């Protein structure tokens, strides 16, 4: 039955990604004053099903300078790790109650970065090379500030376990003891998610989608589903991490309702941020990241060191 | 040279890092606490040569606390003899989990 | 003036400097000390019968010993 | 009380395993039957094989590896 | 307005309503109506281990209360 | 007749699936490209039909040759066209592309783009309207309704 | 059924890490290296260490990221080498894997392996914790001593890291 | 004896010989130095974990932060090497002769 | 090894996606699709061509501040000790030294070139 | 080298206090209250001698004290103590804060009647 629980985690991620592509296209259409998919049956749904089926038709092809092992083993690591992030997520009681999950979040997100990098390398067509190096750039920028802001926000109340984290999210939301740290965290995760050209330089119009400019049409489903799992993934991690829900004891469905509605409203907020801002810039990303975030983050870190040592508000980190 | 301005200035800024039986962050034992206590109390006011001569037994007792090499030698001998006689078929023992 | 050339830096130095200065003056520091000493993971060991020590009581209900009381007393 | 239950359990495992050894190894030469490995006589802490030897996989995996990656 | 997008949001929300709901329903099904006993530390692990010891089945979730007082 | 019946159902499935999305790429030489951009205008949406821009040549289904195909362009056109998966389709959009058109009697101008690639659908008009181009895409979807590929494969 | 799973993870670790050490192109070297780092994290996590392995996997990963950036930057061939591309790399990979499987044979089906020490060949459920009452997951406090007792040690650590920063800056500046 | 000790020493010796003999790249050399670091790390950590040597468990974290900053120093020097040449093989090292 | 069970199931999911990509749907007629695309022109040599980089300090800077992240991460478990003021002193010294390093290479224009 | 003398299953036949873990952990306050004076003799023996197979007479003593304690708590109020420990058993781990009203019921029961 444990296998049944694993299957009931890896089945709704498929449906989540496909119907979220529907959501992206139609919300973005009504965002940009036009109309979304409407002719295809009831409003869209069977056409995103047809998108998945159509992309499985496409019969992909290997390039010349395209070492087969690295080539077809890159997006496998992408999709598998974009899944296996979802193990310690505390949808009301998580799949595996690990004693720490957030450094695991860090490591598996970095694995998603490496899989993007290896696909952009072994595509071996110079545009995926430029895009892979831009991905290296936005990973140099955004795997430090995210880590130290994480250290700050669980410095206050965390003790590394998500069940104690939902206990700490009880009287007030943790948006209010750390609000500008939350602003910087949301911008950093929006960068790391590699959607939202507010902080995305991989899916360019200057290049053509620097991860997989010329990959193949077959594993585009793998890559596409992996990054939208990344979107839902970090937004659910947001909706656990900062704000939350007063769960009923011995009834989790109300927690699921409040948690899911807050998470998908923040996901619509994320897509609504993607809709309206221009693309951004390599050295400006370095400039903005370091010379705007990093001293203010360190100041928040030392101030959340000094706060529970001066208010006796230290956690019961057993 | 070997300098102990460490010892002279009255600050043990390094020597807490050193051995078990120093006080842990919570007062918890190591695995071989008592054996180090044995070996130091054999070899405290000793000049490291008759320590080699005469505290040799309790030092070997400490080394076999740390590694348990002879105990694993004994247990591996017992398991391999058990496996050869169960491959044999002479008096297959059931006394674990049963009579 | 000196403010908005790169003003997030001034904001960082300000909140960092008050983070340095602020543990000098507080009424809660020794509270933090006594809480963070008075909560053990480990076991309160017994000891030998006594030489009639006028401390260290015989029943845990006996109020001769140093207990924790200021928690429920704010 | 948990200390007492654990002590009765480890004495039970040690008694049963000494008896099983004295039955199964009585024919081989050498092999004193119940010698401590160490030179002195103190209560040596058992090594999770003197407790858990020849228990055929599932019991030893339950005892050792349960807390690590299970639950 | 947004009147023509809400079926997509509702269907995709049920696609995120399902996994925690089925998760907790399976965990309540998986121990005879009791919650899955977590185990953080070694102490609670040994407590759960004597629990699975003193049920006889070597399944801890029965937990045999007040019956073997005598 | 259960074999041909099930194969007929599955062929109808995949042909519906092929005519569902159909995202093109943007080749777009001259003012026919401006008409493509006005086919991306909100008064005539293509994303009612799942029809999305996609600038890579590696995942589009149809390809719109729209503009005045010259000799300096045409080998690059076919070297885009070939590295594209096996269902591939061509929309000849505009009088320049569908037979040469207004620059027909000149050097350095390919007289009709059948001299480089095959063409499924011609849509004349200089430029086409957004409405006429949309009509051409609907007729191409009806061609994808007229496939009977898997019936041919079974009855072979 | 299986019991040697820590030793088997060590075997996979040594296989990938020797194919790492046989020096192909650093792309494939990093692939085998991150495979080895992940399974070594699995080794130390399954052995009893809670966070330290996942931590060092993260750190070591970021190091390999920068190493990949510079091997894209500098060392490129007209066609880079793979394991099965050249004679010498293939020979070294086969011989290292041969020594690995030979050690597997002498551990499994034999008694004793005595190359540098008389290593006791049997399963690593011994030696191990005999169910001691932790209640605080020992290595957590074992790292938490670093800010309690660790006065001098982090002083010299941070001082040497500050010197590392200015050293990299001046060697790059010294043009 | 815990057989993982011998196996990590085997991986140590092979990564050491890989660091010593090497064909042309300085990059592979720095990379395998980083690997041998990781091997010594994991070995020392398993030692401390069997010992319950909980007091000075500063060894893993501090050992590896120092050895990784050594690797940072090496990457800086490799930057200078590839700056003063195109190729960074065993060739274009033969000046400053013994 | 429950995580290993789940990793095995996701790898089987990934392999069935590989096989349903390649083998099942249709055929694979070759002979030009294997060519590398840039924009319509066959480029010189190939890629894996020596490509210089802009940042020189920023990658090593990432490396050293990731190591200092690694030092800073046991701040939650440190926060419960009897020697509170010493913990606060050394922690403030760690972050103050870190910010001194950052602001040093920031005022010595280490980041004002090809970032 | 040296030999050991492990005592057999003769003296180690004391009836195990076979409550499970939840009710046992729930009743820990009052079990500290009524009993748990004479068991510190056993605990002092164990800490000052560090060799079990020596103190186990007081192991029988602590086991009989606990079993007589649960005898006296079964033979009287509370019968809603059944409801109290089955309240504490469901709440994941042993959160002493989620189950409060029945704690007040059981403690006021035992405070009145005993
Ligand atoms: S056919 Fe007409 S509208 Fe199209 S490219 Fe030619 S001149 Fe322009």
């Amino acid at each position: 039955m444990f296998m049944i629980n694993v299957l009931t985690l890896i089945i709704p991620i498929l449906l989540a990604v496909a119907f979220l592509t529907l959501v992206e296209r139609k919300v973005l259409g009504y965002m940009q004053f036009r109309k979304g998919p409407n002719v295809v049956g009831p409003y869209g749904l069977l056409q995103p099903i047809a998108d998945a089926i159509k992309l499985f038709i496409k019969e992909p092809l290997r390039p010349a300078t395209s070492s087969i092992s690295m080539f077809i083993l890159a997006p496998i690591l992408a999709l598998t790790l974009a899944l296996t992030m979802w193990i310690p997520l505390p949808m009301p009681y998580p799949l595996i109650n690990m004693n720490l999950g957030v450094l695991f979040m860090l490591a598996m997100s970095s694995l998603a970065v490496y899989s993007i990098l290896w696909s952009g390398w072994a595509s071996n067509s110079k545009y995926a090379l430029i895009g892979a190096l831009r991905a290296v750039a936005q990973t140099i920028s955004y795997e430090v500030t995210l880590a130290i802001i994480l250290l700050s926000v669980l410095l206050m109340n965390g003790s590394f376990t998500l069940s104690t984290l939902i206990i700490t999210q009880e009287q007030v939301w943790l948006i209010f003891p750390a609000w500008p740290l939350a602003m910087m965290w949301f911008i950093s995760t929006l960068a790391e998610t590699n959607r939202a050209p507010f902080d995305l330089t991989e899916g360019e119009s200057e290049l053509v989608s620097g991860f997989n400019v010329e990959y193949a049409a077959g594993p585009f489903a793998l890559f596409f589903m992996a990054e939208y799992a990344n979107i839902i993934m970090m937004n659910i991690f947001t909706t656990t991490l900062f704000l939350g829900a007063f769960h009923n004891p011995y009834m989790p469905e109300l927690y699921t309702i409040n948690f899911t509605i807050k998470s998908l409203l923040l996901s619509i907020t994320f897509l609504w941020i993607r809709a309206s801002y221009p693309r951004f810039r390599y050295d400006q990303l370095m400039h903005l990241l370091w010379k705007n975030f990093l001293p203010l983050t360190l100041a928040l870190c030392m101030w959340h060191v000094s706060l529970p040592i001066l208010l006796s508000s230290i956690p019961p980190q057993t | 040279p070997f300098f102990d301005v460490q010892k002279k200035l009255g600050v043990d800024l390094d020597h807490w890092m050193t051995i078990q039986s120093a006080e842990q962050p919570h007062r918890i034992p190591a695995r071989c606490h008592a054996f180090e206590k044995e070996w130091i109390e054999c070899a405290h006011g000793i000049g490291s040569i008759r320590a080699e001569k005469e505290c040799k037994i309790e030092f070997e007792d400490f080394r076999e606390c740390l590694l348990r090499q002879k105990t694993m030698k004994r247990l591996n001998a017992i398991k391999r003899q058990r496996d050869k006689l169960i491959k044999e078929g002479k008096y297959t023992p059931p006394p674990h989990h049963s009579g | 003036n000196v403010w908005a050339k790169e003003p997030v830096l001034v904001a960082s130095f300000a909140i960092a400097g008050l983070a340095v200065i602020l543990p000098t003056l507080s009424p809660y520091t020794k509270y933090s000390l006594m809480i963070n000493r008075a909560t053990p993971y480990n076991y309160p060991v017994p000891l030998r019968d006594d030489g009639n020590m006028p401390d260290v009581p015989s029943h845990p209900q006996d109020p001769q010993g140093p207990s924790l009381e200021w928690l429920k007393r704010l | 009380l948990l200390q007492a239950e654990k002590d009765r359990r480890v004495l039970q495992m040690l008694r049963e395993n000494l008896e099983e050894e004295a039955t199964i190894m009585k024919d081989v030469p050498g092999w004193k039957v119940g010698e401590s490995v160490f030179h002195t006589t103190r209560w040596v802490t058992p090594m999770m094989g003197e407790l858990y030897g020849l228990r055929t996989g599932e019991e030893i995996l339950s005892s050792t590896y349960g807390f690590i990656w299970y639950t | 307005m947004w009147f023509e997008v809400l079926p997509g949001i509702a269907v995709m929300g049920v696609c995120l309503f399902i996994p925690g709901m089925a998760t907790a329903r399976i965990h309540r099904f998986s121990n005879g109506g009791r919650e899955k006993r977590v185990a953080h530390y070694s102490y609670q692990w040994y407590l759960m281990e004597r629990d699975r010891r003193v049920s006889g089945v070597n399944r801890y979730y029965v937990s045999k209360g007040l019956e073997n007082i005598d | 007749s259960r074999g041909e019946y099930v194969v007929a159902k599955l062929d109808d499935l995949i042909n519906w699936a092929r005519r569902s999305s159909l995202w093109p790429m943007t080749f777009g030489l001259a003012c026919c490209a401006v008409e493509m951009m006005h086919m991306a205008a909100p008064r005539y949406d293509m994303d009612r039909f799942g029809v999305v821009f996609r600038a890579s040549p590696r995942q589009s289904d149809v390809m719109i040759v729209a503009g005045t195909l010259t000799n300096k362009m045409a080998p690059a056109l076919r070297k885009v066209y070939d590295q594209m998966p096996e269902p591939r389709y061509v929309v000849s959009m505009g009088s320049c592309a569908n037979g040469g058109g207004y620059y027909h009697y000149s050097y350095s101008v390919v007289r009709g783009c059948d001299r480089i690639v095959p063409v499924d659908i011609y849509v004349p008009g200089c430029p086409p309207t957004a409405e006429a181009l949309l009509y051409g895409i609907l007729q191409l979807q009806k061609k994808i309704k007229r496939e009977k590929r898997l019936r041919i494969w079974y009855r072979r | 059924m299986m019991t040697y799973i820590v030793f088997i993870l060590s075997i996979i670790f040594v296989m990938g890490f020797v194919g790492f050490s046989s020096k192909p192109s650093p792309i494939y070297g990093g692939l085998g290296l991150i495979v080895s780092g992940g399974v070594g994290c699995g080794i130390v996590l399954n052995f009893g260490g809670s966070f330290l392995g996942l931590m060092v996997f993260l750190i070591y990963l970021g190091g390999m990221m920068v190493v990949f950036g510079y091997t894209t930057a500098m060392a490129t061939e007209q066609y880079p080498e793979v394991w099965v591309s050249n004679k010498v790399v293939l020979g070294t990979f086969i011989t290292g894997l041969l020594m690995e499987f030979l050690m597997v044979y002498y551990v499994l089906k034999d008694k004793e392996v005595e190359i540098v020490f008389k290593f006791n060949g049997m399963g690593d459920w011994v030696i191990y914790d005999t169910g001691d009452s932790g209640f605080f997951s020992e290595e957590a406090m074992g790292i938490a001593a670093l800010y309690s007792y660790g006065t001098w040690l982090v002083i010299v650590t941070g001082w040497s890291l500050l010197i590392g920063v200015v050293v990299i800056m001046e060697i790059t500046r010294g043009n | 004896m815990s057989l993982v000790y011998m196996n990590i020493m085997m991986a140590f010796t092979v990564s050491l010989t890989g660091l010593l003999m090497y064909r042309s790249h300085l990059m592979s050399s720095l990379l395998c130095l980083e690997g041998m670091m990781l091997s010594l790390f994991i070995l020392a950590t398993l030692m401390i974990l069997n010992s319950h040597f909980t007091l000075a468990s500063m060894m893993p974290i501090i050992l590896l932060v120092f050895a990784a900053c050594e690797a940072a120093l090496g990457l800086s020097l490799l930057v200078m090497v590839s700056n003063t040449y195109g190729t960074d093989y065993v060739q274009n090292l033969n000046l400053l002769q013994c | 090894m429950n995580l290993m069970i789940t990793l095995l199931t996701n790898f089987t999911l990934a392999t069935l996606l590989v096989t349903i990509a390649f083998w099942l749907p249709q055929l694979n007629v070759y002979s030009e699709k294997t060519s590398p695309y840039e924009c319509g022109f066959d480029p010189m040599g190939s890629a894996r061509l020596p490509f210089s980089m802009k940042f020189f300090l920023v990658a090593i800077t990432f490396l050293l501040f990731d190591l200092e992240i690694a030092l800073l991460l046991p701040l939650p478990w440190a926060s419960q000790t009897t020697n509170l003021n010493t913990m606060l002193t050394m922690a403030l010294l760690l972050i103050f030294l870190l910010a001194v390093s950052l602001a040093y290479e920031w005022t010595q224009k280490g980041l004002e070139w090809t970032e | 080298p040296g030999i050991v003398e492990l005592p057999s299953l003769e003296d180690l036949k004391v009836q195990e206090v076979k409550v499970s873990s939840s009710v046992l952990k729930a009743a820990a306050h009052h079990y500290g209250a009524q009993c748990d004076k004479p068991n510190k003799e056993f605990m002092l023996c164990r800490w000052e001698e560090k060799d079990p197979r020596r103190c186990l007479e007081e192991g029988k003593l602590v086991n009989q004290c606990a079993l007589e304690f649960f005898r006296q708590i079964k033979r009287h109020c509370a019968e809603p103590f059944t409801e109290y420990w089955t309240c504490i058993d469901y709440s994941g781990l042993q959160l002493f804060r989620r189950c409060r009203k029945e704690q007040a019921q059981f403690d006021k029961c035992v405070l009145d009647k005993l």
